[PDB]
Formats: C-alpha cells, structure tokens, sequence
C-alpha cells in the first residue's frame, strides 16, 4: 500500500471548490451529498466554499485533509429522489474516505478511491 | 484507404478560419506537478479542433484526460474521477458540458451489441410493444429482450445458434413472440437488415433516427444492432457511441475528448471522421484529441504540444498556436513533422 | 344514454330567498331563451343552488372553470354533494405547463414542454364515461375542455357491454380493449393496463380504483367481480358491465384514414406557405415535427402533440370550432359558467393570445394551420354552438348585461351571514401613519392585511421600510410560483406574520378567513388590468370576513370605482335587512 | 393463500381436494398437504392453443416448470395416463471422486 502520491484527494490550490473539488464532492447523486456537510464544516472552521486555494493559504487544502472531530446536523436530497442519512464524524478528507471504505456498501469503490489517494503501507 | 491517404486530395491542411480562438474565452491549466508533468501553463481555445500532442507518458495523458477530463466530467456532466494533481482550469462559466470517448478496447463479451450498450434497445423493445399485437399477446418491452429468461428460448440457451436451434430455425426468436411482426418486420427481421439499407426506417421516431443517422455520418453502416462482441473488432466499440458523443446543446462547444482514430481505422476512416468533426465544428463543436499522425491534425486548426522528450524530459508547453507556427518552431517534433510537408 | 335521478343529498336547510331564487331561474330556463345570466356572489352556495337547478332539470351539466384552483374545489364539493351520481371533473393533466409561444421582440421561443400527472386524467375518462353512460350527470371542466377533443358518438362506438354467461371470444375482447388503449401488461398492473392470470383477467379501469376479475370457461364469460386491488376485500358483484376508452380520440379505422389524408393536406398547405415565405429551417423543422408525429402515431397510435390534428379527427373544416366538451353533451343539455366576470374576459384574452402565438407559430413554421384551428372556443362560433347558456358570476359582466339586456337575477345575500366591507375613502399621501396606527390597534385580533400598488419598485420601496420599522412583510410578484405562496398560506394559517402585499397575483385562490382590512393605493389611474373588477373582487374577498374594511386611495375619482361603493353598499343594506329577520346562527351540515 | 388471493388465480388444490382460490380449507402445521394447485378450467378445444398456452406458460414461472394435464374425473383408470411436465445430472468426472467407485476409490477390478 505505497500508491502514486499522497495529497492526491485535494491536490488542487486554485480551482473553484463549489465545483466539487474532491471526487465524492462530484459523484451522480452523492455530490450533494456530500457538498451538504462538507460546506457546512468550512463555514464552521472558516474557509470559503468556492474561493481558490492560492487566494487563501494552503492551510486551507491541509485543513480539508485534517478537517475537524464532532458532527453537525445535516440531510438532503439527491438529484435521483432518494434520501441518504450520511450521518457519522470523519476527520478531514484522509478519514472521511477511510469512513467511506469502513461504512458504505459500494464493494467496488471502497477500495477504488483507497488505490490513488490513499497510502497506509505495512508498518512492520 | 492507406493508398487513398498518400495520394489524399483530403489529408491537406484543409485552412480553416483559425481565428475562433477567443482571447477570454478560452481554457488554461497551471501549475500541475504530477509526477509525469512539470506545473506548465496549457492553453485551450474554445470552439476549434485542438489537438494536444507530444511524447506519450510526458504528461499530456495525464494532464488532458486525467486532470481536465476528469474535473469536467465529475462537475460538468457528474461523473467520479479524481481531479489529480494541478491547480487550475479556467472558464468554468464559458463551459456547459463534457462528453470523454476513451480507446477503450471493450469487446469481448455475446452479451454486448452496438444496440444493447448504447441504450437504444430498450427503445426499440419499447417502440415494438407500441404494436397492436405486442399488446393483446400481453408482451413488454422487458419480456421483448434476448436476455431475460421471459423472451429467450431454453433450446438456443439464448446464443442464437448451438446448428441453430431446432424451434427458431437460425433467427434467435420463439414462436410465441415472433408473430409480432410491426411495419410487416419482427426483431430478427430488423437486425438482420443491414442499417445502410435500414436509412429509411426509423426516420420518423428521433432517437433512433439521430442514433442510425450519426452512425451513417461515421460512414461504418455495415454492423448490425445485435453484433456480438467476440466479432467486432478492438478498436471500434466506442465509435458508435462516439458518433452520438460529439453534438449536444447545439451550442455546441461543448468538449469532447478524443482518442487515437488511428488504433483501429486507417487515415481514410480518420479522415470520413474528420470531414464529421470539421462539418459539426462549423457547427460550433469543440474537439480535445491526442493524435499519433500528421494531416489528421494538421488539417486542424490549432496545435499544443507538450514535452519534446519522453519520460522526465518533457511536462512543459513548447507550442500553442497554428499548426503552420508550431511548425515555423524547431523545438516541437509536432511541428516538425507539420513542417516538411505543406 | 338513459336517464337517471339525481339523488341529492341536502343537509343544508333552504332559508329565506333561496326557494324565490330558485324558481325564479326555473322560470326563466323554461322560457327557452339562448341567454341566462346570474349573480351568485363568493359565499353564497352558488354550488348548491347549481346543483338544484341541475336536479330539476334533469339534464347532464356542464360546468365552466377559469382555472384550476377553483374547478377542483367546485369538483370536490360537487362529489360530495351528490353520492350515487358520477360527479367529474375535467382539466389539463400537466402540472407544470410552458406554452408553445414565439415572442418576436426578443425572438424567444418557448417550446412544448410539461409535466405529465396521473390522478387528472382519470378524473377526465370517468367524465366521459360517466357522460355516454349515463344522462344523470355533472362535468365540471376549465378551459382545457373548450380545446381539441373527439367527438361523443365515435368514442362511445368503442364502449363495449359484457355479461355473465355471454358468447365472448378471448381474442376479440382482448383486440377491443388494446383497440381503445388498454395495453395488456401482465407482471405490472396499473391503470390502462390489464394482467390475465390462468382462466381469469384482472381489470383496472381509467376510472375506477377497485380492480375486476373477470373469469371465464372457454369461449363464454363465466363471472364477473370487484376487487381491492390491494387488500383483496369483496364489496359487491354485478352481473353486467361496460367498458369504455382510456383516450378521448378513439374511432374507426376509415376515421384515422380521412384524418391522416386532412394531414396531408393541411402539411401541404403550410409547406408552399413556408416555401412562399422562404423560411427554410422554420419549415424544416416543422416538416420533420410533422412527419415523426403523423407517421409514428399511424404506425401507433399515441403521440405528443394530437390536438393540433384532433380538427381531422373531428371531420371538421378548417376556421369551424374545434370539436369540444360540449358536444359530448346532447343538445337537450344545461351549461353553467362560474365566475364568468374573469372567465368570458379570461377565454377573449386567452384567445388572443393563443391566437397570436399560434401565428408566431404556423407563419414561422413551428405548426400546422391545423393547430391554429386546435384552439379555445372563439366567442363567435361559441354562440352560434351553446345552447341555452346560464351564466353564474361575483359581478355581473359588462358582456352579460349587454347580452341579456341588464336583466339579471340577484341571489348574493347570504344566509349564513356574511356581509360587504365598510367603505374608508382617503387620499394618496398622509396615509401610512394611519395604516401604522390602525395595524397596531387591530394586530391584538392577530389578521391579515392586503395592500395593493401599481409597479414594483415604490411597491418593494413600501415593503423593505414597512418590515424596516418593526412588521413582518410578505410581498408577490410578476412570476409567483405555486410553493412560494402555498407556503405562505401554510405559515399564515401558523400566525407567522400581519400584512401581504400584491398588484396581480392576489386574485387566484388566496382564500383566508381572517383577512379584515385590505388597502387599495392610487388603483384610480387608467390600466388594463387594474379597472372596475378588480376592485370590486378586493371588496368581495373584505366581504367574505365576519366584518369586512377597505381603505380605498385615488388622487382622483373615476365613475366606475363610485358606482361599484354604491352598488356593494345597497347590496350590502339587502343583505343586513335580510339577515335581521334571518337572525338563527349557521348550522353547517 | 391471502397473497395468491391478492394476485388473482381463482383455482386450488391441496389437501387432495379442488376449490377455488376464495375458498381456503383448513391447514395445520402438523398436517402434511401434497399441494398441487390449479390455475385454471380449461378443456381440450380445436384452435385453442393460445388459451391453453397462457393456462400453462406463466405458471411455468411460478410452479418451477410443474405442470400437468390430470384427470380430475372419477374413475382415475390410469394414473393421469403419466402426463406430468430415474435421471440424475450429477457431475462427470473420472479421476476425481465425484462419479469414480465410492469404496474402491475409482481403481480397476
Ligand atoms: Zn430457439
């Protein structure tokens, strides 16, 4: 499990991060999603939802990777009329795919987006 | 075709308006540091056929389809790829749509047909069960398929021919939903029918007009809707579907990103595609290619080439321009071949 | 077609003047005259008295809608009204609907495009088969009715009886019912389709819910029952049945033929006009429209689109008035108009402007002149087809009054109680600190205040000032969608909030019953959609309070707004001198 | 029988004994039924294969292929003249133990 590169989720400093930035941000019907808690989480810590990365600090992209504990109340809906309840507490972009390959039901995926920007080799 | 490409009297320059390029309107990427780029700036014009080009595994793959491609389509037309690793492309409000169309030698399986895939089966199943008799003999579109277990007969075991089956008599229908025989034609009578003569038909209902009229456009009419894949050739499974991946909102700048015509059809094949690509151009399309010959994009009317040498020594933009002022440059191979022949 | 009872049932006691109003129309409609106009104001029960007309005559009735906000309601109550007989109701099955129009200013074409439902057409097939199947019956329908339809003897042709123990071939029953579009869909079974299953058939009308088996043994009917669909319980069985059309269009093959040829010729007619005109793409497009359309629904049978040749269905030339809902009534027929002070002035203004995008349409080939004959009824050729016409409106309609010569019936007292507004004239200016102090003194009884402007930017002037100094606002506007104003109808009925503002869209559906005072400002001046009516409709909707006010602003005085205060005050005088002596509290039932 | 009910058969028979499917006799967990429902009632006619075809095609989707043209009559003279819609598949193998000699381990004589 040594992969290509980390930073590999969010390696993007200039683009418009309203434009789903990071690939579950940009999914079918899980963009939303996504993008519901996600922007909930930068207007509490304190970053912009679209602005580019390079108008702020790079503090910005290390803090989406690190993100932040607790949960905030947050349900949408999707474009295909389901409802998903997406409710649990991941730290930072690196833990919240971690808890995409713990807790979805997508075999395939799960370890998909472990393979690029994933990198947890064998310690011993 | 290969004789016809030398002595073309079509693979010329073909000198197009070049001057679509907008200096706002246009496209850039900045700053990628992938690990087979360096962070250059590539700039995309709108509304012309671009072709990115340069040595393969410089970063060109990499920065085109792997970075643009992706970010469009994930947020363009919701798709899934990851961005990689770059910073930026620009007029995010000068763009609607992404359509990407890979190499993608995919044809293997009896299952895939250039209908089933391309999801005008199901229409067809749909319009054949608007028929009067599909509808007293209680027959639906589902029940109408050849791989559901309602509409395929246990003695082909669905593969048509085992000496074909004893009930079907070579036609990969029973006889309980054969007798449905809409515009005097069944299923099998239909795809039976080559398409060159089946112009004719379906011209009315759109779908299956605009997806039969495309694929005469390709100019390749000879296959027929339920083609197993074990006989299409690798090469071409995508380029049916590539016909119809290259108009939509008639704006029609709309990007589409291409692959090589050259793996598979010969520059004669290329060049029907890119009297396709220039007439829909004209139109207002917009075309991303990576490209391996040389009038195939020289008869295009704008150049960028990235990295001269392979491998570390290139990820750098070295020409963005005409095809004749790449050429006019002995720094990129691309225009150098452009340049000793006019 | 035979003739039943209207079986009415009528908890509601008549009180007062309803028996004179009644037998005051029974005297008129027996005259035989083509005209009939009545004034039925908001309140009063026209519904009920309606519906009395409608027993007493024994004659199917036609109801006439302006939209849907209303026409559903009326249905509703009407259903509710008569239990035995088929109750209907008939409007556009689309909830959200974008015309097919071509303003040539900003060049802007608006295409077909809509949202198709699913409990509306129903409604419609049960109107029609009610219709044809029996005489003893009411349809209320809006506008949509008076557009392309078919004509009543070729769809009941199509209508076809069964019975226990009958010489039924399976094959021929199943090719009648695809014949009038019911597809046999066996493991999905929903309305239009039908499943069989062994020796049985379930059966789902586009009427009814309950499903049907109908079970035989060989070549003969050997049962028939009713079904839940779901829960399987039995509630009766019949010996005998009828089954009609899922679609309205339904005749005979040689119909389709000569419909197909009307197409040709009318597509040939409109090519050498386009040709003419030298509009290529304009009639390329509509060629290839034309030819997907016509050639796809001859192949089929179904298509988007079919009015605009439901004129070559109907047999009919062109400029004649399309075949419509009131030729599925016979000519022995009653027809009604509700609220016609806005529904005749709504069908000319709709006629027009369908009219005039039509033209935008066939002249710069969008569509057929056949689709230009695939209209609302124009006024002209209404009169020359309606019979004898009963009109039912607030006001009493310029158009009526001149029609009838201004002898008209009175009924807008009410005997449930309800009384015009008060009458408060001031002028324009020194007015908003008098509307500040009387929403502070009446805000302890927790209402609603309607104000109204002219244009919109001293009208949202008003509203950010007035939330500004301490009142919670909520303003209208040109586009108003249905959820922006269904939720202030949700919030408001919550106490959420004091005061409304709107210039236009105020005068659809917003029913409350805890709006007082409403505020009309400088509605004096000239406008084509700010004269008489609107004002006196703002009066009605104060009136239909408990105790009604409108405070009423002009920098000058016209005569129409003065003799509208002057008939609401004498009306009002009847109806306070008719309710002393009618002095009994309501007792709705 | 409530759930078949709800799809409409109108036939049955279990217990050894034929109703119609509104008809349901009484059953017992410790009571064992060879159930061999009906779906229809149906005759041999000239031409009128495309009723007897829909009697027997779509129960062929929920009976698991079982289907049979019984006599229901009274005599029962033969047994359903054998009408019904030893063989074993199995697994062909030769060395493997699936169908070699199971005591001497597929070896010669
Ligand atoms: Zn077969």
């Amino acid at each position: 499990r040594k992969e290509v590169d980390p930073e590999l989720v969010v390696p993007d400093p200039d683009r418009t991060l309203a434009q789903g930035a990071v690939a579950p941000w940009s999914n079918g019907h899980t963009a939303e999603y996504f993008t519901r808690m996600m922007a909930g989480l930068g207007e509490a810590l304190g970053f912009d939802v679209d602005t580019p990365w390079r108008k702020l600090p790079a503090k910005a992209r290390k803090a989406i990777l690190e993100g932040a504990d607790e949960q905030v109340h947050v349900r949408y809906r999707n474009r295909y009329g389901r409802t998903r309840s997406y409710y649990a507490d991941f730290e930072g972009v690196l833990a919240f795919l971690q808890r995409k390959m713990s807790q979805t039901e997508s075999e395939q995926m799960k370890e998909r987006y472990e393979g690029f920007m994933r990198d947890v080799p064998c310690p011993v | 075709i290969t004789g016809a490409y030398l002595s073309g009297r079509e693979s010329i320059e073909i000198p197009a308006i070049r001057r679509s390029v907008d200096p706002r309107r246009q496209l850039t990427v900045v700053g990628a540091r992938e690990h087979n780029l360096r962070g250059i700036d590539v700039s995309f014009p709108l509304g012309v056929l671009t072709s990115v080009t340069g040595v393969s595994g410089s970063g060109k793959s990499t920065l085109v389809n792997d970075i643009l491609a992706a970010v469009l389509a994930n947020r363009l037309n919701g798709a899934r790829q990851v961005p990689g690793r770059h910073t930026r492309v620009t007029g995010l409000d000068y763009l609607d749509k992404l359509v990407r169309v890979d190499q993608s030698p995919i044809g293997r399986t009896p299952r895939s047909n250039p209908a089933t895939y391309t999801g005008v089966f199901d229409k067809i199943r749909t319009l054949f069960a608007a028929t009067t008799e599909a509808k007293v003999r209680g027959y639906q579109p589902g029940r109408f398929s050849f791989n559901v277990k309602g509409g395929r007969c246990e003695a082909c075991t669905g593969d048509g021919t085992i000496v074909p089956c004893e009930v079907c008599q070579g036609a990969r229908y029973n006889r309980e939903t054969l007798e449905v025989h809409y515009k005097g034609k069944t299923v099998s009578e239909v795809l039976d029918m080559s398409i060159e003569e089946a112009a004719e038909f379906f011209e009315p209902i759109a779908g299956v007009h605009r997806y039969l009229r495309t694929l005469v456009d390709v100019g390749l009419g000879y296959v027929r809707l339920g083609q197993p894949a074990p006989t299409l050739s690798g090469g071409e499974a995508q380029r049916v579907k590539l016909a119809s991946e290259l108009q939509k909102r008639s704006t029609g700048r709309t990007v589409y990103i291409l692959d090589e015509p050259t793996t598979g059809l010969h520059f004669d094949d290329i060049r029907k595609l890119l009297n396709v690509i220039n007439g829909l151009v004209d139109k207002g399309n917009t075309v991303i290619v990576i490209e391996h010959n040389l009038d195939v994009i020289k008869t295009s009317d704008w150049i960028i080439d990235l990295g001269p040498e392979g491998g570390a020594g290139g990820g750098t933009v070295v020409a963005q321009g005409t095809p004749e002022d790449v050429a006019a440059v002995p720094a990129s191979y691309t225009g150098k071949f452009l340049a000793e022949v006019v | 077609r035979a003739g039943g009872h209207f079986e009415v049932v009528s908890p509601h006691a008549p009180a007062g003047d309803q028996p004179a109003a009644i037998d005051e129309l029974e005297r008129r409609i027996n005259a035989g005259e083509r005209d009939v106009v009545l004034l039925g104001a908001t309140g009063t029960g026209k519904s009920a008295t309606t519906a009395w007309l409608i027993e007493r005559l024994q004659r199917p009735t036609l109801v006439m809608a302006p939209n849907k906000t209303l026409a559903a309601q009326l249905a509703n109550e009407l259903r509710e009204m008569l239990p035995h007989n088929a109750v209907e109701y008939f409007v556009s099955y689309y909830d959200y609907y974008q015309p097919e129009a071509y303003i040539a200013q900003t060049d802007t074409y608006i295409e077909k495009d809509s949202s198709i439902n699913d409990d509306v057409e129903r409604l419609r097939h049960s109107a029609t088969s009610a219709l044809l199947s029996r005489r003893d019956v009411v349809v209320v329908a809006s506008v949509s009715c008076i557009y392309g339809l078919g004509t009543p003897q070729s769809y009941l042709d199509r209508s076809v009886e069964l019975k226990v123990g009958e010489e039924v071939p399976r094959d021929g029953l199943l090719r009648l019912l695809v014949d009038v579009q019911y597809t046999r869909n066996d493991m999905s079974f929903t309305r239009g389709s039908f499943r069989v299953r062994g020796d049985t058939v379930e059966i789902i009308p586009s009427y009814e819910e309950l499903a049907v088996r109908i079970e035989f043994f060989g070549d003969e009917i050997e049962a028939l029952y009713y079904l839940h669909p779901l829960t399987g319980e039995v509630i009766r069985q019949v010996d005998s049945l009828r089954i009609f059309p899922a679609t309205h269009y339904v005749a005979g093959p040689e119909r389709m033929a000569h419909a197909v040829s009307a197409i040709e010729e009318e597509l040939a007619e409109r090519l050498a006009e386009l040709e003419s005109q030298g509009k290529l793409l304009e009639a390329q497009r509509l060629r290839m429209r034309t030819n997907y359309d016509i050639e796809m629904m001859r192949q089929v049978g179904f298509c988007s689109g079919i009015e605009n040749y439901s004129r070559h269905i109907d047999g009919r030339g062109p400029g004649t008035p399309p075949a419509t809902l009131l030729d599925y009534f016979p000519e022995d027929f009653l027809l009604v108009i509700d609220e016609s002070h806005v529904t005749v002035p709504q069908i000319g203004g709709m006629y027009e402007g369908d009219i005039s995008r039509k033209r935008n349409l066939v002249e710069y080939g969008f569509r057929l002149p056949s689709a230009c004959d695939n209209r609302p009824l124009t006024w002209e050729e209404f009169a020359d087809r309606i019979g004898q016409t009963v009109y039912l409106s607030a006001t009493p309609g310029p158009y009526e009054l001149s029609q009838t010569g201004g002898e008209f019936v009175e009924q807008v007292i009410r005997p449930t109680g309800l009384v015009d507004p008060k009458v408060v004239v001031k002028p324009t200016k020194g007015q908003i600190d008098d509307l500040i102090g009387e929403i502070r003194t009446r805000a302890d009884a927790d209402q609603r205040v309607l104000v109204t402007t002219l244009t919109k930017k001293m009208a949202e002037d008003l509203t950010d000032y007035l939330l500004e100094m301490g009142i919670r606002v909520r303003y209208l506007h040109s586009e108003v969608d249905t959820l922006r104003r269904v939720e202030l109808l949700r919030q408001l009925r919550l106490g959420d909030y004091d005061v409304l503002v709107g210039i236009n869209l105020l005068r659809e559906g917003l029913d409350l019953p805890e709006v007082s005072l409403v505020a009309i400002l400088d509605a004096d001046k000239e406008g084509f959609l700010r004269s008489s009516r609107s004002l006196i409709q703002t009066i009605g909707r104060a009136a239909r309070n408990v105790s009604g006010e409108v405070h009423m602003y002009a920098d000058k005085i016209t005569d129409s707004m003065r003799e509208a205060i002057d008939e609401t005050e004498r009306r009002r005088a009847k109806q306070i001198a008719y309710n002393e002596a009618n002095g009994i509290d309501p007792q709705p039932l | 029988f409530d759930k078949l009910n709800a799809q409409g058969y109108s036939r049955v028979r279990v217990d050894g004994v034929v109703h119609p499917l509104t008809d349901p006799p009484k059953l017992k967990k410790q009571e064992k039924h060879d159930i061999e429902v009906v779906v229809d009632r149906l005759t041999v006619k000239a031409a009128a294969k495309r009723r007897l075809t829909d009697s027997v095609e779509t129960a062929l989707n929920l009976a698991d292929g079982i289907v049979v043209l019984e006599f229901v009559d009274h005599e029962l003279g033969a047994p359903h003249r054998e009408q019904r819609f030893d063989l074993e598949p199995r697994s062909f193998s030769f060395n493997s133990p699936y169908g070699a000699c199971p005591e001497c381990s597929g070896l010669g004589i």
